RNA sequence: GAGGUAAAGCGAAUGAUUAGAAGUCUUGGGCUUAACUUAUUCUCAAACUUUAAAUAUGUAAGAAGUCCUUGUUGCUUAAUUGAACGUGGACAAUUGAAUGAAGAGCUUUUAGUGGGCCAUUUUUGGUAAGCAGAACUGGCGAUGCGGGAUGA
RNA sequence: CCUAAGGGGGACUCAUGGAGAACAGAAAUCUCCAGUAGAACAAAAGGGUAAAAGUCCCCUUGAUUUUGAUUUUCAGUGUGAA
RNA sequence: GGUUGCGGCCAUAUCUAGCAGAAAGCACCGUUCCCCGUUCGAUCAACCGUAGUUAAGCUGCUAAGAGCAAUACCGAGUAGUGUAGUGGGAGACCAUACGCGAAACUAUUGUGCUGCAAUCU
RNA sequence: GCGGGGUGGAGCAGCCUGGUAGCUCGUCGGGCUCAUAACCCGAAGGUCGUCGGUUCAAAUCCGGCCCCCGCAACCA
């Protein structure tokens, strides 16, 4: 038909990756893993650093962060829990290129988490990732391609839908 | 230039010559055909140098290069 | 010192082609080879097994044996006032047929259909090749090709 | 900032990989492992079990491989289940293993191996390779060939291994890929087997999704409930399937409403045609005069 | 069939290298010195290269060959499929290019030698050398004779 | 020098650059896009390699036993290596 | 003629930017009890073919397109090279005789061909 | 043809064997003396000559260069 009105063209969020980057190991790090596992419902898998750094207190393969990937409804709850920290309030620099965007929290008990000493105030960073129904291609084994350049997200289009659907503000 | 060509001869070893070239400047064209290039607006300035009409690539930037081209 | 190891001086002749690196077309590995067909060598660079040593690359032998992924070929080599048969084992990567032998084997099939057509037809044919001869005489018309003087043309210089 | 890097000469220096290749459709690794075949065998081919699935449609072709391209000795298709009582889920596990034990029995009847290497009538579950029969024709061996799909126990494509096991050819595998098998305990659970390949894990399905959510039931299970077909009626299902196959596995085309006339005749309305060199070149004179 | 040297090339990869022009200031000193990007421009490579000779180089041009039929086997094939070697039958002097061939093939045994040098071409070190070191060929050594007056 | 850096299987794709994400900045971690290899492959250099020969994961000991054939160096002896 | 599965050669097939695609196929697409795999049913596994769509993939068409491929009174019998002379030139080098013979450049053209099996408005 | 060195202001360790730069003097602050010196309580100061490479990690291992010190250079 060659039309951009298709109900195949519409955006949704493909995921939401939770990420604290706490600069090193021990009970911090575990603490963070342990809030990601509460806030997500799911477990977070640790990141290791690719190489030794002294001004950073940082050396290689060892365990600093901790990241948890959240897709579905979970993801947009989550999405608009952080929204709503932020006070809807996001700007045009945070929407990428391509089509995503995020933004930073400075306290995970400002989502609504239950404030423990045992586990304390962890920053945080969200940042979710847009798609349109036929990205499988550039992911599956078979036959993998690419997604022809009407279909690609951006970061207009983003903005668009961000401010319709949140209806939020983009303080360009 | 050519009594200067002549005293830097003298600085080299064995034998040389100082020849008039047919062609324009640093170009590869004769003078007639500079300026048969030059009359058909297929030349613009790079500096030093020129830059030359193809007829081949995308047309319409090679319009936009050339605009007194004058396509025959 | 000096260094004589296996591949010295192979640089370039076990290179892969221009743009003609990665994997093996298949028809390399599906071409069947018997004892007496005639193989060229020619060492892949991306298949280190069974390669043929340096002098073997190019050369043109007789297959005389067949294992699970390999022929074995017979190459004559000169040592001194005399040749000496050589048996190299080769993956199959590195071989091909030689294509001088399918058309002698064309042209003996084509003499044979033409000896018995003439024997059945009842005349003779003479079946060696030969060399081009000299031509022979000829006419040439004038009628659109009056013939056309040339000179030697004066010195120029083009700079 | 940064350099363009398209230029045209990486383009010109850039090597293609094999066209099919490249539409990521064969693994050249794979196939030359699967198609090589022993120098000293000189001219006896090698013969692949093709599997493929489709979103709707399972393919089954014996294969094997030629300097021209390959032949295909008899294939089969999910599609051709309809004919045998098969009329839906034909991308089940149990339809694959139907496709297996059709493609199987077709290849003997045109082998003439029918009276001898029957397969295995009373399926059990039980892993079983065909065996040779004593002063008589070995086995048509035949090698399983999966693609790209990955290798899991429980997958569909071992379905079709299993059917064409019992069919009667001799395809070396082993049971550790099975539904049913235990890593723990290394032993195959065959009851486990012999439920998929009678349909048992959809009647399953059918009694739980009916016990639990009615509507999700009447759409998922449609076509079931159309037909009247409940879940205590889907064994016999495949087992009746399994008797029509191996009685009478002859290929039958479906009849064509046109013949190759009609159909290249009504699909040429429908390309488009190049432009000539005259035509070309008039595009370009007019695009030169109307920029002036 | 094989080859990567001569040549060539560098607005083609790597490496080297002269000059402007237009953009980006987001990237650093002070209207812009510099970086960067884009299209150009001058010049190169024994240990660079897409291309790529000439000379030299591997193999074949049948009787131990081709074709038809069917024998052996413990090897091979799903197989009566093959593989190798065969029986029997068909093709005879154009037996399947040229030129030549004081004939071809086989064996034993033992001498001297194991300082070389020169010329054309290719070529390395060196300012060079009647210098030192390689390649192919022809020579001198081992050789007189006519010529270069004389001269390995 | 290596119990893997040997053997088999699987999954994945590297250098680099662009645009984004609290602390965090040129270098910490996450996301997407481009990316013919510009990375990696113990160690010199050359060759080779991309659903891999690279990285990660799983299982292992064929780095085993018996003596023959062959290639390079070559006298077609030995040794080393294949 | 379209399409799919398996291919051969492996860019005339690649790349960039637009447009179009009837039927069938392919595809995206829905779901998670079951075999199975994940931080994540995204990939992988299974189930339904039922609720939707040609938006993307895919196919074809367009571009004085990039790349690639091919051809030539293109350059050029030029560079180079085998053989020869008691040829020329102080020499570097050069011509001639009997032979072979490039690459760059210039111009024009082209943009997958095809085997097996099945299937289709 | 060589062999040894370059490290706070000065003279010296740590190098052999990669993970924290140590000693004496000197400098700075305060005290004690009328003031000085001695003495007493505290603090700064060398990315290891430079340019690179290897490494998870370099003063340390390797290469090139600069400055310093000396050894040897014989038979006619
Ligand atoms: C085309 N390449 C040529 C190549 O053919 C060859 O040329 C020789 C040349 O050198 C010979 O000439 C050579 O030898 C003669 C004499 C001793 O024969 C001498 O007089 C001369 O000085 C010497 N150059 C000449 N007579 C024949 C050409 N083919 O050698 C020179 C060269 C340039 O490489």
């Amino acid at each position: 038909s060659d039309k951009s009105q298709n109900v195949m063209r519409e955006l949704r969020i493909e995921k939401l990756v939770l990420n604290i980057c706490v600069g090193e190991s021990g009970d911090r790090l575990t603490r963070a893993a342990k809030v990601l596992e509460q806030l997500s419902g799911q477990t977070p898998v640790q990141s290791k650093a690719r190489y030794t750094v002294r001004t950073f207190g940082i050396r290689r393969n060892e365990k600093i962060a901790v990241h948890v990937t959240v897709r579905g409804p979970k993801a947009e709850e989550i999405l608009e829990r952080g929204l709503k920290v932020k006070e809807y309030q996001l700007r045009s620099k945070n929407f990428s290129a391509t089509g995503n965007f995020g933004f930073g929290i400075d306290e995970h008990i400002d989502l609504g988490i239950k404030y423990d000493p045992s586990i304390g105030i962890y920053g945080m960073d969200f940042y979710v990732v847009m798609g349109r129904a036929g990205a499988r291609v550039t992911r599956r084994k078979r036959a993998r391609s690419t997604i022809g350049n009407s279909h690609k997200t951006n970061k207009e289009d983003t903005i668009q839908w961000f401010k319709t659907r949140y209806d939020a503000e983009v303080l360009d | 230039v050519i009594e200067g060509l002549r005293r830097a001869r003298y600085k080299f070893p064995g034998q040389q010559k100082i020849i008039i070239s047919k062609k324009w400047g640093f170009t590869p064209l004769n003078r007639d055909e500079y300026i048969a290039k030059k009359t058909n607006g297929e030349v613009i300035d790079d500096g030093a140098y020129v830059k030359f009409l193809s007829r081949k690539g995308n047309l319409e930037a090679n319009l936009q290069q050339f605009p007194n081209y004058q396509y025959s | 010192g000096k260094s004589r190891g296996y591949r010295s001086g192979t640089r370039y002749a076990f290179q892969r082609d221009f743009k003609k690196h990665g994997a093996i077309p298949l028809s390399t590995y599906l071409k069947v080879y018997k004892v007496g067909d005639i193989v060229d060598i020619k060492a892949n660079g991306s298949i280190q097994k069974g390669m043929p040593h340096k002098y073997y690359h190019g050369k043109t032998g007789i297959v005389y044996n067949v294992t699970k992924s390999s022929v074995g070929v017979i190459i004559n080599k000169v040592v001194g006032n005399r040749y000496i048969e050589k048996r190299v084992n080769l993956r199959v990567e590195h071989v091909k047929h030689s294509a001088c032998r399918q058309e002698f084997l064309n042209r003996v099939k084509s003499n044979a259909a033409k000896k018995r057509e003439a024997k059945a037809n009842g005349e003779t044919v003479y079946l060696k090749r030969q060399a081009a001869k000299p031509r022979g005489s000829r006419i040439i018309s004038t009628e659109g090709n009056i013939p056309q003087t040339l000179a030697p043309v004066a010195y120029e210089t083009f700079i | 900032m940064q350099k363009e890097f398209r230029t045209s000469a990486y383009h010109s220096r850039f090597q293609t990989p094999f066209r099919r290749r490249q539409e990521g459709k064969t693994d050249y690794y794979q196939r030359k492992r699967l198609v090589t075949q022993h120098k000293a065998k000189y001219n006896s081919p090698k013969y692949r079990l093709v599997v493929r699935f489709t979103n709707k449609d399972i393919i089954a072709q014996i294969v094997s491989a030629h300097i021209t391209g390959d032949v295909v000795f008899t294939a089969a298709y999910a599609h051709e289940l309809p004919r045998y009582g098969i009329k839906y889920g034909l991308t089940n596990w149990s339809a694959a293993y139907a496709v297996g034990l059709l493609v199987a029995r077709r290849a003997l009847q045109k082998l003439g191996l029918d009276e001898t290497y029957t397969g295995v009538e009373e399926v059990e579950g039980e892993f079983e390779l065909t065996e040779a029969v004593e002063d008589g024709p070995r086995p048509f061996k035949v090698f399983l060939d999966i693609g790209l799909q990955r290798t899991t126990t429980g997958a569909r494509v071992f379905g079709v291994l299993k059917g064409a096991s019992d069919g009667g050819l001799y395809v070396p595998h082993s049971p550790n890929r099975f539904p049913g098998w235990d890593i723990e305990a290394e032993e195959l659970d065959a009851e486990l087997l012999r439920k998929y390949i009678f349909g048992g894990h959809v009647a399953e399905y059918m009694e739980e999704l009916l016990d639990d959510d009615e509507e999700k039931y009447k759409s998922i299970f449609k076509n079931y409930i159309e037909e009247e077909i409940e879940s205590e009626d889907v064994e016999e299902i495949y087992a009746n399937a399994h008797e029509a196959i191996r009685a009478d596995p002859s290929f039958k085309p479906t009849e064509k409403k046109f013949t190759k006339e009609q159909y290249k005749a009504e699909s040429k309305k429908y390309r488009q045609q190049k432009l000539t060199r005259a035509e070309r070149q008039a595009k370009v004179a007019k695009k030169i005069a109307e920029f002036k």
